[PDB]
C-alpha cells in the first residue's frame, strides 16, 4: 500500500483475504488454491518484473486452472468432431455415454 | 442521587419503553463477562467436527496422539456430556 | 460462466451508457448507478460461487451498503433540487456557466 | 347464536388441515413409504444419489440392506 | 473576452445568492365529497392539500338546499311545522319545540303544565337519540364502528316512544304552538323509564 | 322447449341468484331519509343478513338507494355516479322526496323526483319509510332480479 | 422445478382469472362511466402532479436502516463460530451505533413529519 | 435446462437496456425490480442462496423509496413509458436486435471464446466439494463478524455516517 | 402426484379464504349485537360463493385515464404472490422445502407491496394515489423491525428454516421465551396485512376505497382474495413461529390438526380486533413502529445475541 | 429450557457429524474410483473420435505441472447425455 501502516503496526486489517490461496471458512479450500500457492511463493522476493519472465510457467497454469480457456476448447473440438463423424453414420457412442451405464458403486 | 431517582421514576412512568430499551441493552453487554457458562460457547462451537479429522503420520515422538479413536489420549468431550 | 460474464459486462456498459447520456429527469440518471451497483454485485457474487472463494462473500454486501448510501446521498440531493426548481429536471442545473 | 358462526369455522378448519395432511401422505406414496429425504447440504444430497444409483432401479428410496451383500 | 456565444452572461451575485424568480404553488385540489362516507352524503368539501396536509378547506354546500324559508311563506303556522321536522332531522321534536315556542311567544298564549312536562321529556330523549348518532358515527369515522350497532338498537328503542306518541318514527310533528296534538298512550311512561334504567350501562360500555 | 333452453333456464336463475344474494349498495345517503337506511343495516333488522353490504366505491357498488331529496345543485353529481357503477346496476328510489319531490316539490331549487336523472328500479313511498319499509323494497328488488331473463332472451334472438 | 412449477401454475391460475373476468361479463364502454372517480364532481387536475412527501428523510433513513439490517442477518451462522468474543463485540457494536444513529436522528426532529 | 442461466443473463441484459433508455422513474424503478429478481435467479443458478435473496429484498426497499420519490418530485402530466415515444422504442427494438447479432457474431468468429453456445451448460458448475457440509454463501458473508471485521467496521461506520450526513442535506 | 399435491395445497387455502370472508362478517356481526349471513344456505355458508360469482359477472372498469399494463398486472401479482407464500410452509411437511424458507416469506411479502402501489398509481385517479402513498408509509413504519424481531428468534433456531422451527420448539412454544418479540411481530403483521387498526391502503372513511377505488368486477376479486390469503398466511407463520404444534415422528396429522386450531384462533383475533378499535391516523403508526418497537427490537436483538453466548445456548447448525 | 435443549440438541448434531466422519473413507475411495473410471471412459471415445484428427494427443494435459488436477464438472460430463449432466449443475439446487 502507499502507506504501510499495517506492516509497521504489525496487523492486518485487509491482507489477509487478497487472493485466493488465503484463509477460507472450514478449510474450505477455494478453485485452484494449489496453482495459486505454487505462482505466489515462486515470485516471492524477486519482484514483479523478474516474476513476469521466470515465473510464467507457473501463472500459465494458474491462468488456465482459473479460466479454463484450454479447456474448453479442447472439449469443444472432441464434440464437434463426434458430431461430425455421427452424422456420417461412422461412430456410435457407446451404453455408457447413452444414459444406460451400470452405475458405481 | 435523590436528584436522578426522581428522573428515573418519572421515566419509568411515562417513558417506559425507553428505560426497558436502555436496561436490557445494559443487561446484554454485562451478562457474557459475569456468567460461568460463557467459556463454554466457544468450545462447544470448536468441538463440532465438520471436517475430516485428519491422521498424522506415527513418527515415533507423539505420546500425546491416540492411535485409534477409543485411545485415553486426545481431547475428551465429558465436559459436555454432563454440562 | 464464460456467456454470463459477458451479458453482465455488457449489462454494466448499458446501464452506464444510460448514465453518461442524461435526458430530463435526474432521477432516471440515479436509477442508471443502481443498475450499474447491481450488474457489479452479480459479477462479484457469482466470481465467488465460480471459484468457492468463501472469504470473498463479504465484499459483494459490501459493494451494496455503500451503493445505499451513495443512492441516499442523491435522494437527498434531489430534494434539495425539487425544492429550488419544483422539478428534478438537469437543465435548470445551470448557473454555473457563469 | 353464537354458535351459528360454527358451520363455516369448521369448514375453514377442515380445509386448513387438508395441505398438511395430504402432502405429508403423498410424500410417503412417492418416497416408498417413507418421509421425503432432505438435502440441506450438500453431503446429504451426495447420499441421495448413492442412494440412487446402488438401487438398481434409479431410485434412492429403494433400500438396500444386508442381503445386497 | 468577449465574444457573440458569451453576450449574454451576466457576473455572478456578490454573495453566490441568486435571485430566482418565485417559485409555483402547486397544491393538490380535491373533492372531498359529496358521495363520501365522511362527507354526509351531500358536502362537496374542496381541499387544498400538500401531501395530505390540509391548506385550505373550502366547503360548498347547498346540495342539500331545498327553499325551506321560501315555502314556509306559502303555508299556514301549522302548515309550517312539518317542514321544522326535517331541518336538524336527528333532533326532529327540538326542531319543532323551538318553532312552537317563537308561535306561542307572539301568539301571547302559552302551553299548559303536562305539555311542557311532555315537551321537556322527550326534547331530552331527543338530545339522547342526537348525541347517540353524533358520537358513535363520528366514532365510525375515526374507524371503530361496533358503537354504532350497539347505539343504534337503542335508537330503535327510542323510535318507538315517538311512533307511539304521534305514529311516526322520526317527523313526528308532534310537539305544536299550543302544547302536543295527543296525550301519552296509556303504559308510555312506564316503557320509558324500563329503557331509561339501562340506558347509563350502555353508555358505560361505549 | 328443448334441452338447451332448459339448460339456459337454469343458468339464468343461477346467475339471478348471485346477483340477488350479493346487493351492493353504494355509501350514498341524501337526508333525513339516510337515517332510516342506516336503521335498516342496524342490529334489529341487520340488511347484511341478506348479503346487503354497503361499498363507498361506485365501482364496488350494485344498488344506489337514493335516500333523500335530490337538489339542482347535486343532480349533476348523482348522475356521475350512476354512470361511474358497473352494470349490471339498479337503482332504489326512497321516500317521497327522491320519488317526487314530496315536500318540497315545488321549490326552485329541487328535482321534481330522482327518475328525471336516474331510471328507478324500485318506489319505496314515505317520508320517511320505516327501516322495515326499505327492506320490503329491497326484498322486492331482489325478485324483480329473479325474473331477469337475459340468457333466455339471448338464446331466442 | 417443483417452486418453478408451482409458481407458473399460482400466475396460472391468477392470469385465467382475469381474462374470465374480462371477457364474461356484458360490456357498456361510455366516457361518463370511464371517467375517473372523484366523488361525483370531475377532477380539478391530473392525478399526476407532484404529491409532496412529508416523510422524505424517514424514507431514506430507511434506505440505511435496511442495510443495516443486511448486516444482521448473517448472525445466525456468525454465533457458529469458534470467535465468540469477537463475533459478540461486533454485533454489540453494530447494533449500538444503530441505535445511536436513531437517537441522533430521533432528537434532531427527523422523525417528525415536514408541515 | 442448459440454456437455463444464459436465458437469465438475457433477461438481464434487456432490464438493463430498458433502464438505460430512461422512461419515467416509475417504469424504471420496475425495471430494476424485475431485473433484481433476474439477478437473485443468477446467484441463485451458481449456487447461491444468501446473496441472491439479499439483493433481491435490498432492492425491493430501495425501489419502494424511489417510488414515493418519484410520486413527489419527478413526475409530469404524462409520464413516459417505453412505447411512448417512436424514438425511444426503435432503440429498444433496435438494441434487442443489436443483443442477438452480437452474440451471433462472436459465435462464429471465436466458437469458444466469449460465446459458446454449444457448451452453453456445460460451464456453470465446475467444482463441488461433493460430501461438504459448510458450504453456503451465508457461512462465507458471516465471516465479517469473525475472520474480516475490518470490512463489518467501515460497513457500519458508512451507515453510522451516512445518517449525520442525509441530515445534514436535507435540512433547510 | 407433484400436480396432485398443489391442488391439494391451493383449492383448500381458496375455500379456507372463501370462508373467512363469511367467519368475519359474522363474528363481527355478533360482536355488533347482530347477526350476519344467515339467508344465502345455510348459516350463510353459500354466501361467499354468491359474492364471488357477482363479482366475476360484472362489467370490470376500463378507466380512460389508467395506464392500463399495470392496472392488469397488480391484481394478478396479488393473488400469485399470496399464493406462493403457502409453498414453503411446513405443516409439518412443506410442498417446498427451502433452506432460506423465512428470507423468502420476506422477499415475497416484500414484493406484495407493488401490487398496491402499482395499482394505484396505474388507476391514475386521486384517492388511488393517496392509498399508494399510505403503502408507500406503511412499509417504512413495519419493515425496519419485522425482520430484526424475526432475527432474534432464530438465534434460537439457528438458521431461515422454517421446518427447523418445529423442532425447535419440540418441548415448549417460542412464545415463553419470546413473548415480547411475539407481541411486537403480531402487531407488525396486521400492519404488513393492511388490516384494521392499520388499514390504511384502503381505509374508506378516508380516501373512499384508496388504492382499489377505481377497481371493479373480478380484478377487484383478487385483491380481496389475496388479502384474506394473506390473513391466514401471516397467522399459520405465527402459529409455526412461537406457538409450535405438537410433533411427533409417527403422528404428522397431529401437527397438521394442532397447526390448524391455533391458526383459526390466531385468524379470529384479526377479526376480533377489526371490531374493538378506531383506526391510527398514518404518521402514527410510523411513531409507533419507530420510537416504540424499534428501540425495544434493537435491545431485544442485542439481548438474543447475547443470551445464548452467556448461557452456552447456541443452537446447532443442522 | 431453551439452553438445555439446544445443549442436547449440540450433542446429537456432534453424533451425526461423527457418523460421516467414520464413513467419509469409505466414500472417498468410492469416489476416487468413480471419477478416475469416468476419466477412463472419456480417453477411449477421445481414442476413438479423434483417430483422424491431425496433430491431436489422445489423452493430452492443458497444463504444464504433472501434479493430479481434479477434473471439472463439465469434463467429467462433458461426453454423457444433457440429464447427466444437468443433474450435475442443478441437481442439488433444484432439489426442494
Ligand atoms: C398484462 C397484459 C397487458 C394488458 C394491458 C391492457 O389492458 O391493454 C392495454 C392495451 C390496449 O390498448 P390501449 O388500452 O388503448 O393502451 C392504452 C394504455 O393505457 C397504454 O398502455 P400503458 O400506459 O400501460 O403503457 C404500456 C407500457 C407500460 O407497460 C409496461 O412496460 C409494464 C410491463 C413491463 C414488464 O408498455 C410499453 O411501453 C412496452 C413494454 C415493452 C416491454 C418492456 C421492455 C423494457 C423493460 C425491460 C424490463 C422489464 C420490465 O394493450
Ligand atoms: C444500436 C443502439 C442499441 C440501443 C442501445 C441504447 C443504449 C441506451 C440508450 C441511452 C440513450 C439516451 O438516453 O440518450 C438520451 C438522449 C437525450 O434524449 P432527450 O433529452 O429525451 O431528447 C433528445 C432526443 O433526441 C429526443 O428528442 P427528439 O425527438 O427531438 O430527437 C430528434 C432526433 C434525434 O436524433 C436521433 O435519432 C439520435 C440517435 C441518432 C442515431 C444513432 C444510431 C446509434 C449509433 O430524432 C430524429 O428525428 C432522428 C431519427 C432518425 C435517427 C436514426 O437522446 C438521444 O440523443 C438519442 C438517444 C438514443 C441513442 C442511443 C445510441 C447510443 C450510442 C452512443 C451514441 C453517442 C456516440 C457519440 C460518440 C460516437
Ligand atoms: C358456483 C357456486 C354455485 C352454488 C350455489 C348454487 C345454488 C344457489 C341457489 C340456492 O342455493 O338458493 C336456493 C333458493 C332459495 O330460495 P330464494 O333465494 O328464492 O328465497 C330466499 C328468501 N327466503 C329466505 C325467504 C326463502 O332457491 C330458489 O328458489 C331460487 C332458485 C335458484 C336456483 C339456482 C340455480 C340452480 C342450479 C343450476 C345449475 C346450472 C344448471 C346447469 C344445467
Ligand atoms: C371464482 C369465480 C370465477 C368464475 C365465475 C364464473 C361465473 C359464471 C358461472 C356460469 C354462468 C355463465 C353465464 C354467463 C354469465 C352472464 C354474462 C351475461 O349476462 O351476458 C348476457 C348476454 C346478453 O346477451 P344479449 O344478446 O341478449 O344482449 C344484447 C345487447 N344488449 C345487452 C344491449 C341487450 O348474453 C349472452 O351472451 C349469453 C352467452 C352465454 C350463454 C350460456 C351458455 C350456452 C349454453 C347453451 C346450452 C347448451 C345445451 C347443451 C346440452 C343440450
Ligand atoms: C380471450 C378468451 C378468454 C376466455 C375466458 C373465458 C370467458 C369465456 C366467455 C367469453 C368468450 C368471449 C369470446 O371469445 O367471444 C368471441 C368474440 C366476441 O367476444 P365478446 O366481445 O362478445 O365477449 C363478451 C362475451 N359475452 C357476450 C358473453 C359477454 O368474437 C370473436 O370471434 C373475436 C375473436
Ligand atoms: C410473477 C412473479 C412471481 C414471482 C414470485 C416471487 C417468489 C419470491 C422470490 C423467489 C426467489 C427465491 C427462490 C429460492 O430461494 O428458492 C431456491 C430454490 C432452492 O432452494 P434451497 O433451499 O436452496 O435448496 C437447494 C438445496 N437443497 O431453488 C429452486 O428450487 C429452483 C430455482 C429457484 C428459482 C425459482 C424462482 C421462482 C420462480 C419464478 C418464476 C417466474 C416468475 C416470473
Ligand atoms: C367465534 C366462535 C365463538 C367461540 C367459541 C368458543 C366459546 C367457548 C365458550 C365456553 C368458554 C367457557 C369459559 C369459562 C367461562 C365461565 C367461567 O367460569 O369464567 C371463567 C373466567 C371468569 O371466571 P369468574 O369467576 O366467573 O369471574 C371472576 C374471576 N375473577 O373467565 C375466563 O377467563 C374464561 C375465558 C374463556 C375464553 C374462551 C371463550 C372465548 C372464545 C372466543 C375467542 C375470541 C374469538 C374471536
Ligand atoms: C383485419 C381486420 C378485421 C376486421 C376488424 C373489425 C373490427 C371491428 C370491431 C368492432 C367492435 C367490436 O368491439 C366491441 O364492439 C361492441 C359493440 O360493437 C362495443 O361493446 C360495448 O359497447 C357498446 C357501447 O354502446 C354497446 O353497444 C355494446 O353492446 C357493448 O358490448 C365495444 O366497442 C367493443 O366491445
Ligand atoms: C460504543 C459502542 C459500545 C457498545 C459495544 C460494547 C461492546 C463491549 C462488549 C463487552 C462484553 C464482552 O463480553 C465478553 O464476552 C466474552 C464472550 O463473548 C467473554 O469471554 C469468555 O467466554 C469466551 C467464550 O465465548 C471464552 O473464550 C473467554 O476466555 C471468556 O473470557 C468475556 O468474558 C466477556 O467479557
Ligand atoms: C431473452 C431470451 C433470449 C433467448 C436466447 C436464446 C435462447 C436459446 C439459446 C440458443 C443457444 C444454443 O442453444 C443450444 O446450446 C446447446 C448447448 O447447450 C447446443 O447443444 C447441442 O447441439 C450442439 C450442436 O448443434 C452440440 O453442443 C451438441 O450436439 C448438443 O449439446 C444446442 O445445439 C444449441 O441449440
Ligand atoms: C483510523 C480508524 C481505524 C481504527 C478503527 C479500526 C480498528 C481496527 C478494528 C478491526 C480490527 C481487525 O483486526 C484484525 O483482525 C483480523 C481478523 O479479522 C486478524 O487476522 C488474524 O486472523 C486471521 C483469520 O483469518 C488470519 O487469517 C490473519 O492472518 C491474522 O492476522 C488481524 O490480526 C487483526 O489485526
Ligand atoms: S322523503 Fe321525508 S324523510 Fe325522506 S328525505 Fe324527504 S323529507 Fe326527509
Amino acid at each position: 500500500p502507499f502507506l504501510d501502516i499495517q506492516k509497521k503496526l504489525g496487523i492486518s486489517l485487509d491482507r489477509h483475504f487478497m487472493f485466493l490461496s488465503a484463509e477460507q471458512p472450514y478449510k474450505n479450500a477455494a478453485r485452484c488454491h494449489a496453482f495459486e500457492k505454487e505462482w505466489i511463493e515462486c515470485a516471492h522476493g524477486i519482484g514483479g518484473t523478474r516474476a513476469k519472465k521466470e515465473c510464467k510457467i507457473e501463472f500459465d497454469d494458474f491462468e488456465e486452472c482459473l479460466l479454463r480457456y484450454k479447456t474448453m476448447r479442447r472439449m469443444h473440438d472432441i464434440k464437434k468432431q463426434r458430431e461430425k463423424l455421427m452424422k456420417e453414420g461412422k461412430y456410435t457412442p457407446p451404453p455408457h455415454h447413452s444414459g444406460r451405464e451400470e452405475p458405481r458403486p | 442521587a435523590g436528584r436522578i431517582s426522581a428522573f428515573l421514576k418519572n421515566a419509568w412512568a411515562k417513558e417506559p419503553v425507553l428505560v426497558v430499551s436502555f436496561s436490557v441493552w445494559g443487561l446484554a453487554i454485562i451478562m457474557p463477562m459475569i456468567s460461568p457458562y460463557t467459556k463454554y460457547a466457544s468450545m462447544i462451537n470448536k468441538a463440532t467436527p465438520y471436517n475430516y479429522p485428519v491422521p498424522v503420520r506415527d513418527d515415533g515422538n507423539m505420546p500425546d496422539v491416540p492411535s485409534h479413536p477409543q485411545d485415553p489420549l486426545g481431547p475428551s468431550l465429558d465436559w459436555l456430556k454432563n454440562l | 460462466m464464460p456467456s454470463t460474464f459477458f451479458n453482465l459486462t455488457m449489462a454494466f456498459s448499458l446501464s452506464l451508457l444510460g448514465t453518461l447520456m442524461f435526458r430530463s429527469h435526474l432521477m432516471s440518471t440515479l436509477l442508471c448507478l443502481e443498475g450499474m451497483v447491481l450488474s457489479l454485485f452479480i459479477m462479484t457474487s457469482v466470481t465467488s460461487l465460480n471459484s468457492n472463494s468463501m472469504s470473498s462473500m463479504p465484499i459483494p454486501i459490501t459493494i451494496l451498503v455503500f451503493a445505499a448510501c451513495e443512492a441516499a446521498v442523491g435522494l437527498a440531493l434531489l430534494v434539495k433540487v425539487s425544492n429550488t426548481y419544483g422539478t428534478d429536471y438537469v437543465q435548470n442545473l445551470n448557473l454555473l456557466q457563469c | 347464536m353464537w354458535f351459528e358462526i360454527l358451520p363455516g369455522l369448521a369448514i375453514m378448519g377442515v380445509c386448513l388441515v387438508i395441505p398438511g395432511v395430504s402432502t405429508a401422505y403423498i410424500h410417503k406414496f412417492t418416497n416408498g413409504g417413507k418421509e421425503k429425504r432432505v438435502a440441506r447440504v450438500q453431503y446429504q444430497w451426495y447420499l441421495m444419489e448413492r442412494d440412487r444409483r446402488i438401487s438398481g432401479v434409479n431410485r434412492y428410496y429403494v433400500s438396500k440392506g444386508l442381503e445386497n451383500i | 473576452y468577449p465574444s457573440k456565444e458569451t453576450a449574454h452572461w451576466k457576473p455572478p451575485p456578490w454573495n453566490d445568492v441568486d435571485i430566482l424568480k418565485e417559485k409555483a404553488v402547486t397544491n393538490m385540489t380535491l373533492n372531498f365529497g359529496p358521495q363520501h362516507p365522511a362527507a354526509h352524503g351531500v358536502l362537496r368539501l374542496v381541499l387544498e392539500l400538500s401531501g395530505e396536509m390540509v391548506r385550505k378547506c373550502d366547503p360548498h354546500i347547498g346540495l342539500l338546499h331545498r327553499g325551506t324559508e321560501k315555502l314556509i311563506e306559502y303555508k299556514t303556522y301549522l302548515q309550517a311545522l312539518p317542514y321544522f321536522d326535517r331541518l336538524d332531522y336527528v333532533s326532529m321534536m327540538c326542531n319543532e319545540q323551538a318553532y312552537s315556542i317563537a308561535v306561542e311567544k307572539l301568539l301571547n298564549i302559552q302551553p299548559p303544565p303536562r305539555a311542557q312536562w311532555i315537551r321537556v321529556l322527550f326534547g331530552e330523549i331527543t338530545r339522547i337519540l342526537n348525541h347517540i348518532m353524533a358520537v358513535t358515527t363520528h366514532a365510525l369515522d375515526i374507524g371503530a364502528m361496533t358503537p354504532f350497532f350497539w347505539m343504534f338498537e337503542e335508537r330503535e328503542k327510542m323510535f318507538e316512544f315517538y311512533e307511539r306518541v304521534s305514529g311516526a318514527r322520526m317527523h313526528a310533528a308532534y310537539i305544536r304552538p299550543g302544547g302536543v296534538h295527543q296525550d301519552l298512550p296509556l303504559g308510555l311512561l312506564d316503557d320509558i323509564y324500563e329503557f331509561s334504567k339501562n340506558f347509563s350501562l350502555r353508555i358505560d360500555e361505549v | 322447449r328443448s334441452r338447451a333452453e332448459y339448460v339456459v333456464t337454469k343458468l339464468d336463475d343461477l346467475i339471478n341468484w348471485a346477483r340477488r344474494s350479493s346487493l351492493w349498495p353504494m355509501t350514498f345517503g341524501l337526508a333525513c331519509c339516510a337515517v332510516e337506511m342506516m336503521h335498516m343495516a342496524a342490529p334489529r333488522y341487520d340488511m347484511d343478513r341478506f348479503g346487503v353490504v354497503f361499498r363507498a366505491s361506485p365501482r364496488q357498488a350494485d344498488v344506489m338507494i337514493v335516500a333523500g331529496t335530490l337538489t339542482n345543485k347535486m343532480a349533476p353529481a348523482l348522475r356521475k355516479v350512476y354512470d361511474q357503477m358497473p352494470e349490471p346496476r339498479y337503482v332504489v328510489s326512497m321516500g317521497s322526496c327522491a320519488n317526487g319531490g314530496g315536500y318540497y316539490h315545488y321549490s326552485y331549487s329541487v328535482v321534481r323526483g330522482c327518475d328525471r336523472i336516474v331510471p328507478v328500479d324500485i318506489y319505496v313511498p314515505g317520508c320517511p319509510p320505516t327501516a322495515e319499509a326499505l327492506l320490503y323494497g329491497i326484498l322486492q328488488l331482489q325478485r324483480k332480479i329473479k325474473r331477469e331473463q337475459k340468457l333466455k332472451i339471448w338464446y331466442r334472438r | 422445478m417443483n417452486l418453478y412449477t408451482v409458481i407458473f401454475i399460482n400466475i396460472l391460475l391468477s392470469l385465467t382469472l382475469i381474462l374470465v373476468a374480462f371477457w364474461l361479463p356484458q360490456m357498456n364502454l361510455y366516457s361518463e362511466k370511464a371517467n375517473p372517480y372523484e366523488c361525483g364532481f370531475d377532477p380539478t387536475s391530473s392525478a399526476r402532479l407532484p404529491f409532496s412527501m412529508k416523510f422524505f428523510l424517514v424514507a431514506i433513513t430507511f434506505l440505511l436502516f435496511d442495510l443495516e439490517i443486511a448486516l444482521l442477518l448473517p448472525l445466525p451462522w456468525a454465533i457458529q463460530t469458534i470467535k465468540t468474543s469477537t463475533m459478540m463485540i461486533m454485533a454489540f457494536i453494530l447494533v449500538t451505533i444503530l441505535s445511536l444513529g436513531l437517537a441522533y436522528e430521533w432528537t434532531q426532529k427527523g422523525l417528525e413529519w415536514t408541515e | 435446462m442448459n440454456n437455463y442461466i444464459f436465458v437469465l443473463s438475457s433477461l438481464f441484459l434487456v432490464g438493463c437496456l430498458g433502464l438505460a433508455l430512461k422512461p419515467s422513474p416509475i417504469y424504471g424503478g420496475l425495471g430494476l425490480i424485475v431485473s433484481g429478481f433476474v439477478g437473485c435467479l443468477m446467484v441463485l443458478g451458481f449456487g447461491g442462496s444468501f446473496l441472491g435473496l439479499m439483493v433481491f429484498l435490498i432492492y425491493l426497499g430501495g425501489m419502494l423509496v424511489v417510488f414515493g420519490y418519484t410520486t413527489a418530485m419527478a413526475t409530469e402530466e404524462y409520464p413516459e413509458t417505453w412505447g411512448s415515444n417512436w424514438l425511444i422504442l426503435g432503440f429498444l427494438v433496435l438494441g434487442v436486435i443489436m443483443e442477438v447479432f452480437l452474440i451471433c457474431v462472436l459465435n462464429y468468429y471465436d466458437e469458444v471464446g466469449v460465446i459458446n453456445l454449444d457448451g452453453l451448460g456445460d460451464w456453470l458448475m465446475y467444482e463441488v466439494d461433493d460430501v461438504g457440509v459448510m458450504l453456503e454463501g451465508g457461512i462465507g458473508v458471516a465471516a465479517m463478524y469473525s475472520c474480516a471485521t475490518w470490512m463489518m467496521v467501515v460497513a457500519g461506520w458508512s451507515l453510522f455516517a451516512g445518517i449525520f450526513i442525509i441530515i445534514e442535506i436535507t435540512r433547510d | 402426484m407433484f400436480f396432485i399435491n398443489i391442488l391439494t395445497l391451493l383449492v383448500p387455502i381458496l375455500i379456507a379464504m372463501a370462508f373467512l370472508t363469511l367467519v368475519e362478517r359474522k363474528i363481527l356481526g355478533y360482536m355488533q349485537l347482530r347477526k350476519g349471513p344467515n339467508i344465502v344456505g345455510p348459516y350463510g355458508i353459500l354466501q361467499p360463493f354468491a359474492d364471488a360469482m357477482k363479482l366475476f359477472m360484472k362489467e370490470p372498469m376500463r378507466p380512460l385515464t389508467t395506464s392500463m399494463s399495470l392496472f392488469i398486472i397488480a391484481p394478478t401479482l396479488s393473488l400469485t404472490l399470496a399464493l406462493s407464500l403457502w409453498v414453503p410452509l411446513p405443516m409439518p411437511h412443506p410442498l417446498i422445502n427451502l433452506n432460506l424458507g423465512i428470507l423468502f416469506i420476506l422477499a415475497t411479502s416484500s414484493l406484495s407491496v407493488y401490487s398496491i402501489l402499482w395499482s394505484g398509481w396505474a388507476s391514475n385517479s386521486k384517492y388511488s394515489l393517496f392509498g399508494a402513498l399510505r403503502a408507500v408509509a406503511q412499509t417504512i413504519s413495519y419493515e425496519v423491525t419485522m425482520a430484526i424481531i424475526l432475527l432474534s428468534v432464530l438465534l434460537m433456531n439457528g438458521s431461515y428454516s422454517l421446518q427447523t422451527l418445529i423442532t425447535t420448539q419440540e418441548h415448549m412454544w417460542l412464545l415463553l421465551p419470546a413473548w415480547p418479540m411475539a407481541m411486537m411481530w403480531f402487531i407488525s403483521t396486521l400492519a404488513e396485512t393492511n388490516r384494521a387498526p392499520f388499514d390504511l391502503t384502503e381505509g374508506e372513511s378516508e380516501l373512499v376505497s384508496g388504492f382499489n377505488v377505481e377497481y371493479a368486477a373480478g380484478p377487484f376479486a383478487l385483491f380481496f382474495m389475496a388479502e384474506y390469503t394473506n390473513i391466514i398466511l401471516m397467522n399459520a407463520l405465527t402459529t409455526i413461529i412461537f406457538l409450535g404444534p405438537l410433533y411427533y415422528i409417527n403422528l404428522p396429522e397431529l401437527y397438521s390438526t394442532n397447526f390448524m386450531m391455533e391458526a383459526l384462533l390466531l385468524s379470529s383475533t384479526f377479526l376480533w380486533i377489526r371490531a374493538s378499535y378506531p383506526r391510527f391516523r398514518y404518521d402514527q403508526l410510523m411513531h409507533l413502529l419507530w420510537k416504540n418497537f424499534l428501540p425495544l427490537t434493537l435491545a431485544l436483538c442485542m439481548w438474543h445475541i447475547s443470551l445464548p453466548i452467556f448461557t452456552a445456548g447456541v443452537p446447532p447448525y443442522m | 429450557r431453551m439452553m438445555r435443549w439446544n445443549q442436547e440438541r449440540r450433542r446429537l448434531l456432534i453424533e451425526d457429524l461423527e457418523a460421516r466422519i467414520a464413513l467419509m473413507p469409505l466414500f472417498q475411495a468410492e469416489k476416487d474410483r468413480r471419477t478416475l473410471q469416468i476419466l477412463r471412459e472419456n480417453l477411449e471415445e477421445e481414442a476413438i473420435i479423434m483417430k483422424d484428427v491431425p496433430n491431436w494427443k489422445v489423452g493430452e494435459s492443458v497444463f504444464h505441472t504433472t501434479r493430479w488436477v481434479p477434473p471439472l464438472i463439465g469434463e467429467m460430463y462433458g461426453l454423457r447425455t444433457k440429464e447427466e449432466m444437468s443433474n450435475a449443475n442443478f441437481g442439488f439446487t433444484w432439489y426442494t
